[PDB]
């Protein structure tokens, strides 16, 4: 975007982070998968000093 | 300074030079007044409101 | 009138055809920096 | 000559029909989202051309960054005119918009 | 062109009225999730409070009118509860028909109104094993929060809805193995 | 009890055995011409509503509503193709959706004035669009006007 | 687009019309009369479809405004038809009225009554008067009473315009959303279905012959039935006091049904009050000039070394011809003395007058609407006329208006990475140093921006150009 | 084996007294409520077979009627005997309004009225006259789960609707005039309708309707 | 392992500005010869659907055919001005050959003022149209004008102020 009025739209509207739930039901669409989630099974363990 | 940019940008420039509109040469002007876009200003106040472009 | 017009046809069409045939065409920049192409193709 | 003038009066007397008053004003007293957002673009657009700035730099050199701390601090001189679907307004400063 | 207006309705861009009002009750839906969250409101009762900040709009707000108002339809609505659909009181409209909620703290649709009190009332222990959290208090708060709730005049709530039907219809695309018509070609219909 | 087929008015005889006030159909179109377009509108957002809930997807009924109160805005049953479009008051969209010469034949004849108000007619012209950040204007406060 | 370029004026609506011979004929830059395009040199044929008063064509400057190929908008200019043509958009239109007419009162065959009932119905829903057209048709209290009917229904409209005009309800620049648009379609359906659906004129009670079409915009006059002409002559004493049919005849009858029917028409085909007070004229349905647009929509192209003529061109030139060989026929058909010319030439003429209207006509099909033109010597498959090229696949409205290819953007495949923050983009120094920003110079970023015009437009971060004042 | 019939037209009845009511003429709760068996005692010859004309009835404005509806006639309902509708009967009907001085006529036919006869509908302004078919009135359709509550707006009430939403009236959302509600409460053009849904996301929700 | 051969022509591509279609000048369909990538139908219903005004403005007119182009604000056309030209010495003006008279024609039915006079290319002199400004349009818009006026069609722009 060429112009400060699109960019301040595109900084504080349509921003990745503006949009964590959804419209559709209001849940999220943002997360992390596969490796950041076994990696947290393992960090978070009882075992885990 | 609005008065003073309306002065410099556009009356100045007029000043003996031919006007197609007042059918004339401008010689000067008196009494530079801009109408607030709040309607519901006195004509007094001197703040007012100008429309910015989109 | 539409029997002379396929002879008139005809022959300008093989004329307007032949000119267009070797003519030359210039290269036209706006000064945004950007050439105008001559296509009446958008082809997308 | 004498009929632009009457062009001019109907011009300006619809114009104030359509202005609703300041204290008769019935919308949200929190400014909205897309106010906001275009009140920091238009704001930052002023500043790149060298509209005299009310708050102190620090060292910013993006006029967006700028516009922001003019909001924090409610130092931006802009209006905004909300329309309703018949084309009557109401006017609210940006000082007096709650923000968030 | 469906858009949510600056009086609440939702009109079409030409000014036709859709809807008086967007879910009959005015909500973002993502600003929905914890608004019946009542007790995962009611810890982090404090940094709520902070976060919707309610010194900087006392000022801005009617405090009285609305809950004033909503008091006088739960008795009419709750005198005539057990009586069919058709022979119900209309004397009292809904609040939300007659107070802006962006406006009227109080101002708020039935459903919540009745869910919020119905916790208030099935739940006095945990205002005391509070944090010094009164029922009172938490009521005004979580008002606050379904004032902030609201969908923003301006909102392409046509443009959504449409997306909100047509991508999901996408993972409709196939079928498993009455009898009736499903899917896409039902949607169709 | 299900029924495959539609007829309200026959089964408003077994009052004996069903409760004809709660009674629900599949059909948008018999709802409406027996029961009025408020009615229809509910089995709209129901129907609509169903297609989802069979593949477990969630769509808000706010989104539904507002499809459903669009589709009965004339009284009427008005689906989302060339005939409920037609009313539209915007003949640059009409153009933009499905048949341009058509459209623009038509607003031709009727010395039509595109008022610049719907989506379409903006982009077409130009003109900053009606939605969101364009929904209100900006005016600038300027002190020393006297 | 250049934050420092503002613009005052706006465009507020569009209204939509039809050009008028007289308009265009005056705005015209060049007429156009020679379907030779080019010369021996490559240079524009003077009066042909390059000339230059058009616009600045190759490495030649505009004769109109004297810009080049770059600064020159292009102005349009005209071709005469030697003969009025039908609109090929129109002519569905056309159809219909020419068809509801009394070729002998000059009125629409449905009862003027009832005609002036529609008007006045219209007429209310151009200020949005829904109830009002409905009221309208509840009043009623043979040829004397119908004039107090007409009369009273005309007051109820006035009473009802002046009412909604004093309180809130309208201004005089109509009242229009969709319900109003609904209602408003649905009586001129209706209008239009019940004009169609008379036969015996029911003004003046005569037949007039029916009117048979093509898919190709010819009209013929099938001659009356027996019954019919029965039925005129009985009707000869109260008023005293098939073949192809040229365009002009059809001109010349709708011209005085649209004088005669034009309170009606004033509202059909005005979907809002006509402030201007233009009248509905049947001129509108046919052309007597062809507007030659200006030569930047008409350039050959180039597909890659070979060069390939314009067919908008092809199409034009093809009018213009039929156009110069008409200006003969008409040359000949003026140097026949009619003390020679026999009753047998009557019809050889007219043979010859059919032959060139349906030719001339053809063109101009050919040019607007490829459809409505004859095949062309079967195989080569049709060159796009107008209406093609806005519909197009998916169409210009479409494809170069609701999107568009755009400036400053990149495509690239994705790659994966765990090490950039959620809310950003990693972004190839390929891109980083081809995309570029307009940053307005000031005191708060000199320093910044010194550095980037000192770094240049290759290393990032860096800058590719400079704008003056 | 009458026993249908009878109390199809028990039923049929019952509508119309609600119909009634709820259009804001005085009726008796009782009235409505009558059971099967006072029906015959009431209508019915000591024959089994029901007697439509003794069924004919007159209502009046109520209280908060006459405040509302300054205007507002009074009623009239009929129940035709004959299977089929005569224009003779028609006029017989259509005079009695006209002559008694009645806002609205109300038709109670049994399956036929002749298009002869239905000329003479708009035949007596400024009074109103309505049909409806007996098989149609089995059911009272405003009793429905899927049909909200439909209230009809006094001039005062649409003209500060209109205002505070600074409307048009083509504006608001459309109720067809032979919508089978609007049927019900007897709209005319132009009378906007107040709707109390049951919203699944909000409780109670007001929406309106204008008659067009 | 198996390395698999690439099916897709991947390459990547940037656009700053570049060539430009002639009838519509919007940027053309490249990579080879610097294209522009397309914001089609569905994005721009993102982009309402964001409520962005602005990011659609940037992408369907600023960045694409955005053009400062002049109407006559007395016939609403865009297509019947031209600039004028001038004796040498005074400086060229922009003027709408409908609203204007021949200059025979004007003296054939008071004074005429300077002013009101220009001239073409050609050298016929022209009474009047004077009334004209810029616009800011999609440069699209003129080519779909242009071809409506060859179908007969005119439209009629209202500019504001008057
Ligand atoms: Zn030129
Ligand atoms: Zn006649
Ligand atoms: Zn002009």
């Amino acid at each position: 975007p060429q112009n400060e009025n699109a960019r301040a739209e595109a900084l504080n509207l349509a921003n990745t982070d503006s949009q964590y739930l959804t419209p559709t039901s209001g849940s999220p669409v943002r997360g992390l998968i596969q490796d950041h989630i076994s990696a947290g099974v393992w960090l978070t363990s009882k075992d885990s000093f | 300074n609005p008065l003073q940019g309306v002065m410099k940008q556009h009356l100045n420039p007029l000043v003996m030079k031919y006007n197609n509109k007042v059918g004339g040469v401008v010689l000067g002007y008196e009494g530079l007044k801009i109408l607030d876009a709040d309607p519901l200003s006195k004509e007094d106040t001197s703040e007012k409101l100008i429309k910015i472009t989109p | 009138v539409s029997n002379k017009k396929i002879v008139f046809d005809d022959e300008v069409s093989i004329e307007n055809k032949e000119s267009h045939k070797e003519l030359d065409l210039p290269e036209v920049k706006e000064d945004n920096g950007s050439e105008i192409v001559y296509e009446e193709n958008t082809s997308e | 000559p004498e009929d632009f003038q009457q062009h001019e009066q109907i011009r300006r007397k619809t114009l104030k029909e359509k202005a609703i008053p300041k204290d008769q004003r019935a919308t949200t007293p929190y400014m909205t989202k897309y106010e906001r957002a275009r009140i920091l673009g238009t704001r930052a657009l002023q500043i790149s051309m060298n509209a005299p700035v009310f708050v102190d730099l620090e060292g910013e050199t993006d006029p967006l960054r700028i516009a922001m701390k003019e909001l924090a601090e409610k130092k931006i001189p802009l209006v905004i005119r909300r329309y309703l679907p018949d084309g009557s307004f109401e006017d609210w400063s940006v000082e007096e918009l709650i923000v968030d | 062109g469906v858009h949510v207006s600056y009086d609440n309705s939702i009109r079409d861009a030409d000014g036709t009225l859709v809807q008086f009002m967007y879910g009959g009750d005015a909500i973002d839906i993502t600003k929905e999730s914890h608004m019946t969250q009542f007790e995962f409101c009611l810890d982090n009762y404090y940094a709520l409070l902070k976060k919707y900040n309610p010194s900087a709009l006392i000022e801005h707000l009617d405090v009285e009118s609305a809950l004033k108002y909503s008091k006088k339809t739960l008795k009419y609505r709750k005198k005539h509860s057990k009586e069919p659909h058709y022979k119900q009181s209309v004397k009292y409209d809904p609040v939300l028909a007659k107070y802006n909620p962006a406006k009227y703290l109080g101002s708020v649709s039935e459903n919540f109104q009745d869910k919020l009190e119905s916790f208030l009332d099935k739940n006095s222990k945990l205002f005391k094993s509070s944090d010094g959290v009164n029922e009172k208090k938490f009521r005004a708060l979580m008002q606050l929060k379904y004032m902030r709730s609201l969908i923003n005049p301006g909102e392409a709530v046509g443009i959504i809805a449409s997306q909100s039907v047509g991508e999901p219809s996408t993972q409709m695309t196939l079928n498993t193995f009455a009898n009736v018509t499903l899917g896409i070609p039902r949607l169709r219909e | 009890l299900v029924t495959e087929g539609v007829n309200f008015q026959a089964m408003w005889d077994q009052e004996a055995f069903i409760d004809v006030d709660g009674i629900t159909s599949n059909d948008v179109a018999a709802v409406l011409k027996t029961y009025g377009v408020e009615a229809a509108r509910n089995t709209i957002v129901n129907e609509i509503n169903n297609v989802f809930s069979r593949y477990a997807i969630s769509v808000s009924f706010r989104h539904l509503d507002l499809i459903a109160d669009m589709m009965t805005r004339q009284g009427t049953y008005l689906a989302f193709n060339r005939q409920g479009m037609e009313t539209s008051t915007s003949s640059f969209m009409k153009m933009s959706y499905e048949t341009t010469c058509q459209f623009l034949t038509k607003a031709v004849l009727d010395n039509e004035r595109e008022q610049l108000d719907s989506p379409s007619a903006r982009i077409v012209v130009g003109k900053l669009n009606n939605v969101g950040t364009g929904s209100f204007d900006v005016l600038a406060k300027v002190p020393n006007a006297a | 687009m250049d934050i420092s370029k503002p613009v005052g004026s706006e465009i507020t609506s569009v209204d939509f019309g039809i050009l008028t011979a007289k308009e265009i004929r005056n705005l015209s830059a060049k007429q156009i009369t020679n379907p030779t395009v080019l010369d021996n040199l490559g240079h524009p044929v003077s009066g042909g479809l390059y000339d230059l008063a058009l616009g600045a064509f190759l490495r030649n400057l505009c004769s109109t405004c004297g810009l080049d190929e770059k600064f020159c908008p292009g102005h349009q200019g005209h071709i005469e038809l030697p003969v009025p043509c039908y609109n090929p958009l129109f002519f569905n239109q056309l159809y219909i009225y020419l068809r509801a007419s009394c070729l002998f009162c000059h009125h629409f065959r449905l009862k003027s009554v009832e005609v002036h009932r529609y008007a006045c119905k219209l007429r209310l829903l151009q200020y949005g008067l829904i109830d009002e057209s409905y009221k309208l048709d509840e009043i009623t209290l043979s040829s004397t009473l119908l004039n107090e009917l007409k009369s009273k229904r005309s007051e109820y409209v006035d009473m009802a315009i002046a009412k909604a005009l004093s309180d809130g309800r309208t201004t005089e620049r109509g009242s229009f959303t969709a319900t109003v648009n609904d209602e408003r379609k649905k009586l001129v359906h209706e209008f239009h279905k019940k004009l169609l659906s008379r036969g015996k004129c029911d003004n003046c009670g005569m037949f007039s012959p029916k009117f048979r079409k093509d898919g190709f915009t010819k009209i013929f006059e099938t001659a009356l039935n027996e019954k019919q002409i029965t039925n005129n002559r009985v009707k000869g004493f109260i008023r005293q006091d098939s073949t192809y049919i040229l365009s002009t005849e059809v001109k010349n009858i709708l011209d005085t049904v649209f004088r005669k029917e034009q309170c009606v028409l004033q509202y059909v085909f005005h979907s809002r009050p006509n402030l201007s007070r233009k009248l509905v004229k049947a001129d509108s349905f046919f052309m007597d000039v062809l507007v030659v647009p200006p030569t930047r929509f008409r350039l050959p192209s180039k597909l890659g070394e070979e060069v390939h003529e314009n067919s908008q061109n092809q199409l034009l030139s093809k009018v213009l011809t039929t156009s110069l060989l008409i200006r003969d026929l008409n040359d000949d058909l003026s140097k026949l003395q009619k003390d020679k010319v026999s009753l047998e030439d009557r019809r050889v003429i007219f043979s010859r007058l059919m032959n060139a209207f349906v030719t001339i006509q053809n063109d101009v099909n050919a040019f607007i609407d490829s459809t409505k033109a004859q095949g062309r010597t079967s195989g080569k498959v049709p060159i796009p006329g107008v209406k093609q090229a806005l519909e197009k696949k998916e169409g210009l409205f479409r494809k170069h208006m609701m999107g568009k290819r755009v400036n400053y953007a990149a495509r690239s495949v994705i790659s994966p990475d765990p090490n950039i923050e959620t809310n950003e983009i990693g972004v190839p120094p390929v891109f980083a140093v081809k995309l570029t920003y307009p940053e307005p110079v000031t005191a708060y970023n000199i320093a910044e921006l010194r550095q980037a015009v000192i770094n240049g437009p290759d290393k990032w971060p860096g800058a590719t150009q400079i704008q003056n004042e | 084996e009458n026993e249908r019939n009878i109390s199809r037209l028990w039923r049929a009845f019952r509508t119309v007294k609600e119909m009634v009511k709820d259009r804001g003429y005085f009726i008796t709760q009782e009235e409505v409520e009558l059971p099967l068996e006072d029906f015959k005692a009431k209508y019915c010859d000591s024959m089994g077979r029901p007697q439509r004309k003794m069924m004919s009835f007159q209502a009046n404005p109520t209280e908060e009627s006459i405040s509302k509806f300054p205007d507002m006639g009074s009623l009239w309902v009929e129940f035709c005997d004959e299977p089929s509708v005569g224009v003779k009967t028609m006029k017989t009907f259509v005079i009695h309004i006209q002559e008694k001085n009645f806002q609205t006529g109300i038709f109670v036919y049994q399956n036929n009225i002749t298009p002869s006869a239905m000329k003479l509908v708009p035949s007596i302004p400024p009074a109103t006259i309505e049909t409806f078919n007996e098989a149609a009135l089995v059911v009272n359709i405003t009793h429905h789960e899927l049909v909200p509550k439909h209230i009809r707006l006094s001039s005062d009430e649409k003209r500060e609707l209109l205002k505070r939403y600074r409307l048009k009236e083509s504006q608001l959302p459309r109720i067809q005039r032979a919508d089978p509600v609007a049927l019900y409460l007897g709209l005319k053009r132009g009378e906007v309708v107040k709707i109390i849904r049951k919203s699944e996301t909000s409780g109670r929700y007001a929406s309106y309707r204008i008659c067009m | 392992y198996q390395r698999l051969r690439h099916m897709v022509n991947d390459k990547f591509q940037v656009r700053s500005t570049g060539p430009v279609n002639s009838l519509t000048m919007q940027p053309v369909k490249g990579r080879k010869r610097h294209g522009g990538i397309r914001v089609g139908e569905m994005e721009r219903d993102a982009l309402i659907g964001h409520g962005t005004s602005f990011l659609l403005q940037d992408r369907l007119l600023n960045s694409s055919d955005y053009t400062q182009a002049s109407v006559c604000r007395e016939c609403g056309s865009i297509l019947t001005t031209q600039q004028s030209v001038p004796r040498i010495g005074s400086i060229s003006t922009v003027c709408c050959r409908r609203c204007s008279m021949r200059f025979e024609d004007a003296k054939k039915l008071i004074f005429i003022d300077d002013s009101q006079i220009w001239e073409d290319g050609q050298g016929n002199k022209f009474v009047g149209g004077n009334e004209t400004t810029t616009v800011a349009i999609p440069f699209v818009l003129k080519y779909l004008d242009s071809e409506l006026s060859a179908m007969g069609i005119r439209l009629r722009y209202n500019v504001e102020p008057k």
